[PDB]
């Protein structure tokens, strides 16, 4: 789930950029939970291996 | 069967070979030893045969894991398995295990290779926009440069690796971090004034995740935070002076270059 | 607009990472600067919308029309994307003029690390610079300038090719010139010191060129564009026993 | 001849294939034994016309 997206993020040109345009709408149609995208937000890695 | 070892560069997923991927794509069995589990899930889906060499960590000395490391990836090879190595960064920079397994397979007669990746300072330079090229670049390894006679280039950008260890050993324990850097501060100061701007660099592995690119002066750097993976860049300190010397010689002058 | 500066690395189509060659495909306009025509080709069916910028004199001028095309094409709005040899922030002027140019008129302008020839030097002589330590110098840089090299660490001399480019006054061939290195580096290596003439495969049907020979015989020696000179250490290391001293270890 | 050198740049199936068995492979795309020729004498320069 959320290991897709990063995998996805790090090899897709297109996605990559969308993502630094709207970080969260991008999360939000890959289907993350307001956590994860928080997560992400605040940059706390801690919390996203807890979330996997 | 064969060996090849390849990098799968510091981000995940997008920052491999496209060569290097199919090698991992079409390979019988593939050994990791990448950092985080994100990388190691994108590494399965890419070939479902993979063994993790994380597990041949501890109480044991390196050299003894790197050696077991090594025998589990020449067993596949003598086995007849296609195999392939996938490491961090780039596939010798920093790599222990690559060379020996290499030398030890083309010893046995194997065919070994070893395709280039992107490494951390590929990554540095982009990151921060320098170009090695431009006034020069010298690499050395913290520990060595504090241990044996390597006088810098301030001209150049000096790179130093392995800056949280530097001056580890055995008998060098009765002095803490901040200590060792310090020694180091004193010994730069040689060249590098103690204002002097230096930059911690980190490459990143996630991609909503950043390199670290902390910017202080070079008598700050006892107190900074490190990681194993942290390198120090100390950009020059005089600007380059021509060699009116040989520029005589071709007969020109720094009006004509 | 927006500018993305990738790497193809020195092989062909294989070189190049996976994400840098995700921005060709998405590239609205690319603009190519590479060395062979099998290059050429693969990138154009990589994407069709591409602009050579080999078809741009002083290289001042040179790169200043090549610039000049790329942010044209930025500051009408496309997400352009220019495709180097190489990495495209090592020995390469163009990218970092167009990338700075492009922060001057607030768009936005990166660029992706690829495989320069010096990555590639490691795998085939099978050397590990974290260990042993290197050093990088332009030829021509390290002639007309004042550079030091610590000659107990591998030093790298890129483009010996075109080693003493300047402009004409004097009548010089490039051995003439190669001389002169010769001459220079003899302050610290031997003339009889074993040097390597390392290039990079282009084609995967041909082999990296890895020629060794004595520094003496440099000048006479058929060099080519990519052409880089490995200079293995010619010094013993010695113990920093200044520095051994403050951290605990001496006479031991 | 082009698409070839691609695919054998990008395919790390394809790259071992051909050191199998070289000259066979390269007749399964379909190149002519002059090129063959070019390709396992080592002129590279050569090749700037089969091309
Ligand atoms: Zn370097």
């Amino acid at each position: 789930g959320l290991s897709d997206f990063f995998t996805q993020l790090g090899q897709d040109a297109q996605l990559m950029e969308d993502y630094k345009q709207n970080p969260e709408a991008v999360m939000r149609a890959h289907g993350l939970t307001d956590e994860q995208i928080n997560a992400v937000m605040t940059g706390d890695m801690e919390k996203l291996k807890t979330l996997s | 069967g064969s060996l090849v070892c390849v990098g799968t560069g510091l981000q995940l997923a997008g920052q491999i070979s496209v060569l290097s991927r199919s090698y991992i794509e079409h390979a019988d069995i593939v050994f990791s030893l990448l950092p985080d589990g994100f990388s190691q899930r994108w590494l399965t889906k890419l070939n479902p045969n993979v063994i993790n060499l994380q597990q041949f960590y501890a109480v044991k000395n390196r050299r003894d894991t790197y050696e077991q490391m090594v025998n589990a990836i020449l067993d596949a090879v003598r086995a007849g398995k296609k195999t392939v190595c996938a490491l961090y960064g780039h596939p010798g920079v920093f790599a222990c295990v690559s060379h020996m397994a290499i030398t030890r397979a083309k010893a046995e007669g194997f065919s070994a290779k070893m395709e280039p990746g992107i490494s951390a300072e590929a990554c540095l330079w982009a990151d921060l926009g320098i170009d090695p090229g431009n006034s020069g670049h010298q690499s050395f390894e913290a520990s060595q440069f504090m241990f044996f006679n390597h006088v810098p280039d301030p001209t150049t950008h000096l790179l130093l690796w392995q800056i949280a260890i530097a001056g580890e050993h055995t008998l060098t324990q009765f002095h803490t971090s901040s200590d060792r850097l310090q020694i180091l501060v004193e010994q730069l100061n040689q060249w590098y004034p103690l204002d002097h701007e230096v930059v911690i660099y980190e490459a990143a592995n996630l991609p909503i995740q950043a390199p670290r690119i902390e910017r202080l002066p070079l008598a700050n750097l006892p107190q900074a935070h490190l990681m194993p993976i942290s390198t120090l860049l100390i950009p020059p300190a005089k600007k380059l002076e021509y060699n009116y010397a040989i520029l005589a010689k071709l007969g020109i002058g720094p009006e004509d270059l």
